[PDB]
RNA sequence: AGUAUGAAAAUGAUUAUUUUAUAAGCAAUCAUGAAUAUAUUAUAUUAUAUUAAUGAUGUACCUUUUGUAUAAUGGGUCAGC
RNA sequence: UCAUCUGAUUAAUUGUGGUUAGUAGUGAAAGACAAAUCUGGUUUGCAGAUAGCUGGUUUUCUAUGAAAUAUAUGUAAGUA
RNA sequence: AGGUAAAUAAUCUAAAGGGAAACAGCCCAGAUUAAGAUAUAAAGUUCCUAAUAAAUAAUAAGUGAAAUAAAUAUUAAAAU
RNA sequence: UGCUGACAUGAGUAACGAAAAAAAGGUAUAAACCUUUUCACCUAAAACAUAAGGUUUAACUAUAAAAGUACGGCCCCUAAUUAAAUUAAAUAUAAAUAUAUUUAAGAUGGGAUAAUCUAUAUUAAUAUUUAUCUUAAAAUAUAUAAUUAUAUUAUAUAUUAUAUAUUUAUAUAAUAUAAACUAAUAAAGAUCAGGAAAAUUAAUGUAUACCGUAAUGUAGACCGACUCAGGUAUGUAAGUAGAGAAUAUGAAGGUGAAUUAGAUAAUUAAAGGGAAGGAACUCGGCAAAGAUAGCUCAUAAGUUAGUCAAUAAAGAGUAAUAAGAACAAAGUUGUACAACUGUUUACU
RNA sequence: AUAAUUGAGGUCCCGCAUGAAUGACGUAAUGAUACAACAACUGUCUCCCCUUUAAGCUAAGUGAAAUUGAAAUCGUAGUGA
RNA sequence: AGAGUAGAUAUUGUAAGCUAUGUUUGCCACCUUCGACUCAACAUUUCCUCUUGGUUGUAAAAGCUAAGAAGGGUUUGACUGUUCGUCAAUUAAAAUGUUACGUGAGUUGGGUUAAAUACGAUGUGAAUCAGUAUGGUUCCUAUCUGCUGAAGGAAAUAUUAUCAAAUUAAAUCUCAUUAUUAGUACGCAAGGACCAUAAUGAAUCAACCCAUGGUGUAUCUAUUGAUAAUAAUAUAAUAUAUUUAUUAAUAUAUUAUCUAUAUUAGUUUAUAUUUUAAUUAUUAUCAUAGUAGAUAAGCUAAGUUGAUAAUAAAUAAAUAUUGAAUACAUAUUAAAUAUGAAGUUGUUUUAAUAAGAUAAUUAAUCUGAUAAUUUUAUACUAAAAUUAAUAAUUAUAGGUUUUAUAUAUUAUUUAUAA
């Protein structure tokens, strides 16, 4: 149930480091993406280019956003005077820095 | 029970449910993102109501017609945005499919997500059409834009297609009028130039476009095989 | 819980040298090859240093006891008190 | 916690506030409870209580080097 | 009884070193520090393991060869 | 088992706390945030109103808006009770203090008026607990004033038509569902016999103070060292069903979570089914299994006469005959001990 | 009573060491009390099998604990606090 | 000594004698939990099975006693907390121990056990007991050793791909009944064999799923309650087209099936009024998979199939031959020569290892791995299958097609037509 010593440096690190298993491989399979000449997985799509083709689709394929006529021809003085500004929450001002905690893709490098 | 399906870490119920759902959404959106496992059971059931829904519109048999119709019907969700799926599925989508003999779908390995380390895909509707009749372009039919993709670098290069390009184009040709096809890449380098910012001498695209076409169209050793003595 | 400074140790990762995948026990000491490093008197057949070839000897420390390798006490390690 | 079980118009359950406790209350009485546990709480002080008992008591070198017997002891873990 | 109670001597206790396979108390012998030629102690001298050659008898059972198991039985052997 | 600090070991191991998620888009930054759609879970709640509490957690600093009427405090009044207060000499007392009496405080309670809206000031003058039956009344049908059977029976409002003051008032008549529920009324059964304390006319007034108000509140926002399956007061709690606040569903509302994705060995937990047998298991039938109406009938021995036994066991009617939601309902007996309902070692 | 009973009930009385409000005795009712029997039922068992979900296992992220003189931590026999 | 009809030594064996054991009850004081379940390992002082000596007390058959022998096997119930014991029913037999009286970081907790309580006894009493009874508390994610499986690395008498012997580590090894020989041998009769073979079983082990049974959150059907859809039809509105003389008629698309007022306070329902405010087909969700009847694959035992591993060799106790030493005798603790056991060696089976063998040898396709699709396999791994698309041949998974199975209605039918 319990360790009866101090497990030693050696002990620790040949059951950690010493059996394949445990450790990392290379990632041998790598190989050139068609569309773009970079590095993506094999039997795998480049993320790079389908990512490309899902943000034309997202131009193409757009719901229009809904702007109420009303609100689109408010005068700036009257607009001001009905919708006022106000202090925002910490919590809320964390929220709105995603550049803080949100993480874009990143571009892999170009294949020889 | 053991053996006949993927579990997915769900009670039946539930399980079956969420695949209905996965099917409804790909019905809607001719492509989806989704977690691998999830994007093969997906598969086998909507291809399955693909299947059905073809029998439906071929018999003549009335009984089994309507039989098969209930069975669509019991697949699927529908409610707000699936309210005329249906009507999609008889309609726009099964007629698609009447020629080819099964593999309605496709499920294609993306990178798996990076929070979660889960292995990722894109379940997707094979030969969606790229061009409604209104001057847009749909959304989906992704390999078919990745082959024109590359496709359009191998001619930014100047080198040759690659034989596999080559025989994703011709199998995405067997089941396509040739100059449909043609039209729809046409169709599709337009956009995709823009978006790279190739310059569209459109002549010339054409001209490419056509002679990809042709040599898909026209069909053209270590040990030896030799009888016992 | 001042301010500077900090190659103090425990501790982690990495590199170098050296030994190690047929060998068994306080992991040290003594014998004794080999390999490496440094050496403005190595003149060399040289000198020092580092390193579990191989051989031999070797039952932690304290406390408390007639008597403890004891499977009796107490201590995870180092720093300060 | 889940299942199961018991009471469920009564010696019922329960909100809000009040009274009674450190030789000391409350107790359909189990030494039961009195702020996570009482044959009598907690805190501060007497206070460095007392301990014939346990453990600990830190550099080096040099010289000599025991005893575990007798007697006594409310003494046989001690002390002369 | 590795028991208990005292008597005498020794060792251990507080004594390292050699021997007794290993060993608090047995057999030798008392470490001021080295050196390693010579005498050695107890104990050893086929190899493990430092060191050996003989003589005369007996055993044949591996008896025995560093921890001796009895009455009795059988088979011999001497002497009368 | 020294004290303090720092850093190891177990170990990148267990665990990440009852849980249903999916896609598309915000965003070629999202398992976890926001939106939309789908799916699910809670639903006499995981909803909606509130009380208490608390690092304001909120839909936030440009912030929770009150003269009063199904608005609370404050205020007036007092209960339980409290008070270095109160009375040559209230009484007692080593001091502290204690007692009695006064006065003052003290909500958990009582407190005028009100939509046809309402006016609180000043001055002057003399209600334990339970129940709404039976009878009787008239109404509706059958038969031949009287019988039989059935509901109805105190209050709550709009309409129409009359009669009196003069379209505004008062009274009368007639018209008009069922089932729950409320308040206010009346009469009244039982013993356990049911708070306290604070006037009326007239004249003159009344420019209406302060504090509470967010959100959370069967909980991530309180008490539990934690965003803890514990503890936490009150009122509404869509319909369909039912005796019901049981049980099923869920209109609406709210929610789907500081862990995910896969795989589902052995093994564990929590479930479902099981041939032939049926307690052979085991200390012990522990555990599990077992319900052939839940309504209406019927129901024994014994017995303290209490359908106590009884919700008796069996059994019948209605329903169902191959079965086909949940929930209520789980035998009979002998003996020991204790009359019984209760109480007890908060945590063996 | 059971195929078979140190249990249960009935009965006997060398009551080691019963007895009358530390109440004695026999009942009805009650009891989550204790023991025993019958019925019914069953995975309790003969004798386990299959299935379901949550863990377990793997990948990603976060990240405990008791313990620990130092450890280069085998079997047997012998020895020996 | 003495029993044993006679004779101490077939069998029995007083009291006294000499030992072994460390299985009991003690003693010592170095040293501070009984039973059940589960799985057992070891011993032999052998209970059964195999071999054999003796047995006026071995005629036979049952026995009794002794030698070899640990290969295999050695029980299920009632009572009790019990081990034990009593009994019942079996068995070839129901052996005796050791293993911290094996086994609680494996289970249990009935006994023993503290707090509550009562009884009998003891005590003035608090309370007590080699008493009785009811109740009643420990938990642990495994660091090392070890064991069960599974990988990676490695040094290979030097490579890889395959086939692999000796060997090592383990497993296995049986037993009963019936039948025949034979109602023979033997015996007055009653009774009744050895030697040996076969067939049924047994207990154990292994594999398997064709069939049978179970399961089957694949599936299908039935079914109660509540809710929610899609489609069709009707009505209404809006939008887009066509006709007609913005209006009406038609076609397509989308949305809608609400609402409000009455019946004496409130809530619900009902009807009436108000409004365009719909009733059939088919689905889904929830209620333990809602309940129930079937049920494919797989997995399984209740099921099926096989095995209990020979022949051979050397032996144990025991039984002999010739034959001296020792004129006889003596199977030899002499030389020679023979028999002899469920034991030993082996044999058989599994796992490990890899001597050896065949082949290829810097590669337009050498051998492996990483990657993908997977299952013959599986915790992860590993293993195995496939990764075809060109001159030919090779299907891994899904999908498709197919026949087949399941479900449950169906000739009162389906399809072609005249
Ligand atoms: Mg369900
Ligand atoms: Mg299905
Ligand atoms: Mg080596
Ligand atoms: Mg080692
Ligand atoms: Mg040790
Ligand atoms: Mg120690
Ligand atoms: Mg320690
Ligand atoms: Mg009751
Ligand atoms: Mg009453
Ligand atoms: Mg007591
Ligand atoms: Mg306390
Ligand atoms: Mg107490
Ligand atoms: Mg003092
Ligand atoms: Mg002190
Ligand atoms: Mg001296
Ligand atoms: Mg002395
Ligand atoms: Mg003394
Ligand atoms: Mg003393
Ligand atoms: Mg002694
Ligand atoms: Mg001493
Ligand atoms: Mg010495
Ligand atoms: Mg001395
Ligand atoms: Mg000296
Ligand atoms: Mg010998
Ligand atoms: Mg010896
Ligand atoms: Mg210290
Ligand atoms: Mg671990
Ligand atoms: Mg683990
Ligand atoms: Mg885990
Ligand atoms: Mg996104
Ligand atoms: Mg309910
Ligand atoms: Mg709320
Ligand atoms: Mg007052
Ligand atoms: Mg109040
Ligand atoms: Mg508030
Ligand atoms: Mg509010
Ligand atoms: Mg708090
Ligand atoms: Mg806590
Ligand atoms: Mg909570
Ligand atoms: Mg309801
Ligand atoms: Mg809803
Ligand atoms: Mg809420
Ligand atoms: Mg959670
Ligand atoms: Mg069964
Ligand atoms: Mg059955
Ligand atoms: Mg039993
Ligand atoms: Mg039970
Ligand atoms: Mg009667
Ligand atoms: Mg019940
Ligand atoms: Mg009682
Ligand atoms: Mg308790
Ligand atoms: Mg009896
Ligand atoms: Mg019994
Ligand atoms: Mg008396
Ligand atoms: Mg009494
Ligand atoms: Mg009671
Ligand atoms: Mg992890
Ligand atoms: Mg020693
Ligand atoms: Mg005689
Ligand atoms: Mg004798
Ligand atoms: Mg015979
Ligand atoms: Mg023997
Ligand atoms: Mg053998
Ligand atoms: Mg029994
Ligand atoms: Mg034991
Ligand atoms: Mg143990
Ligand atoms: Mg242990
Ligand atoms: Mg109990
Ligand atoms: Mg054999
Ligand atoms: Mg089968
Ligand atoms: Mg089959
Ligand atoms: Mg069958
Ligand atoms: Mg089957
Ligand atoms: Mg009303
Ligand atoms: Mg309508
Ligand atoms: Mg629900
Ligand atoms: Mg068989
Ligand atoms: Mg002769
Ligand atoms: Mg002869
Ligand atoms: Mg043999
Ligand atoms: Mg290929
Ligand atoms: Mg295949
Ligand atoms: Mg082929
Ligand atoms: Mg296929
Ligand atoms: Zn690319």
């Amino acid at each position: 149930a319990v360790p009866k010593k101090k497990v030693s440096h050696q002990k620790k690190r040949q059951k950690l480091y010493g059996p394949g298993k445990k450790q990392l491989k290379m990632i041998h399979h790598l190989n050139k993406c068609p569309s773009c000449g970079h590095y993506k997985r094999a039997n795998t799509l480049c993320m790079y280019c389908v990512g490309q083709i899902s943000h034309i689709w997202k131009t193409h394929t757009a719901k229009e956003e809904i702007k109420p006529r009303q609100e689109e021809e408010l005068s700036e003085l009257d607009q001001r005077v009905l919708y006022p500004g106000r202090r925002d929450t910490k919590y809320t001002k964390d929220l709105k820095d995603k550049d803080n905690y949100l993480e874009r893709r990143v571009r892999t490098l170009k294949k020889d | 029970t053991v053996g006949i399906a993927r579990k997915l870490s769900r009670d039946k119920a539930h399980r079956d449910a969420l695949l209905k759902n996965l099917a409804c959404q790909l019905f809607q959106h001719e492509s989806i993102v989704s977690t691998h496992a999830k994007c093969k059971e997906a598969s086998r059931v909507a291809e399955r109501i693909i299947t059905w829904t073809k029998r439906a519109i071929t018999t003549s048999n009335s009984v089994a017609q309507a039989e098969l119709k209930s069975q669509i019907q019991s697949q699927l969700f529908l409610a707000g945005d699936n309210r005329k799926l249906m009507k999609r599925l008889f309609s726009e989508i099964a007629p698609r499919y009447l020629e080819r003999p099964g593999g309605y779908t496709r499920v294609l390995r993306l990178e798996p997500r990076a929070n979660d380390s889960a292995p990722q895909s894109v379940l997707e509707l094979v030969d969606s059409p790229v061009m409604s009749e209104s001057h847009t372009v749909n959304r989906g039919n992704l390999k078919m834009w990745l082959l024109v993709k590359s496709v359009i670098n191998d001619d930014a290069n100047q080198l040759p297609h690659n034989p596999l390009t080559l025989q994703n184009l011709h199998k995405v040709a067997k089941f396509k009028a040739e100059a449909q096809l043609h039209g729809e890449i046409m169709l599709i380098k337009q956009v995709l130039l823009k978006e790279m910012s190739l310059p569209y001498d459109e002549a010339l695209e054409n001209e490419r476009t056509q002679a990809l076409l042709k040599e898909v169209y026209s069909s053209s050793s270590s040990y030896v095989m030799v009888p016992r003595p």
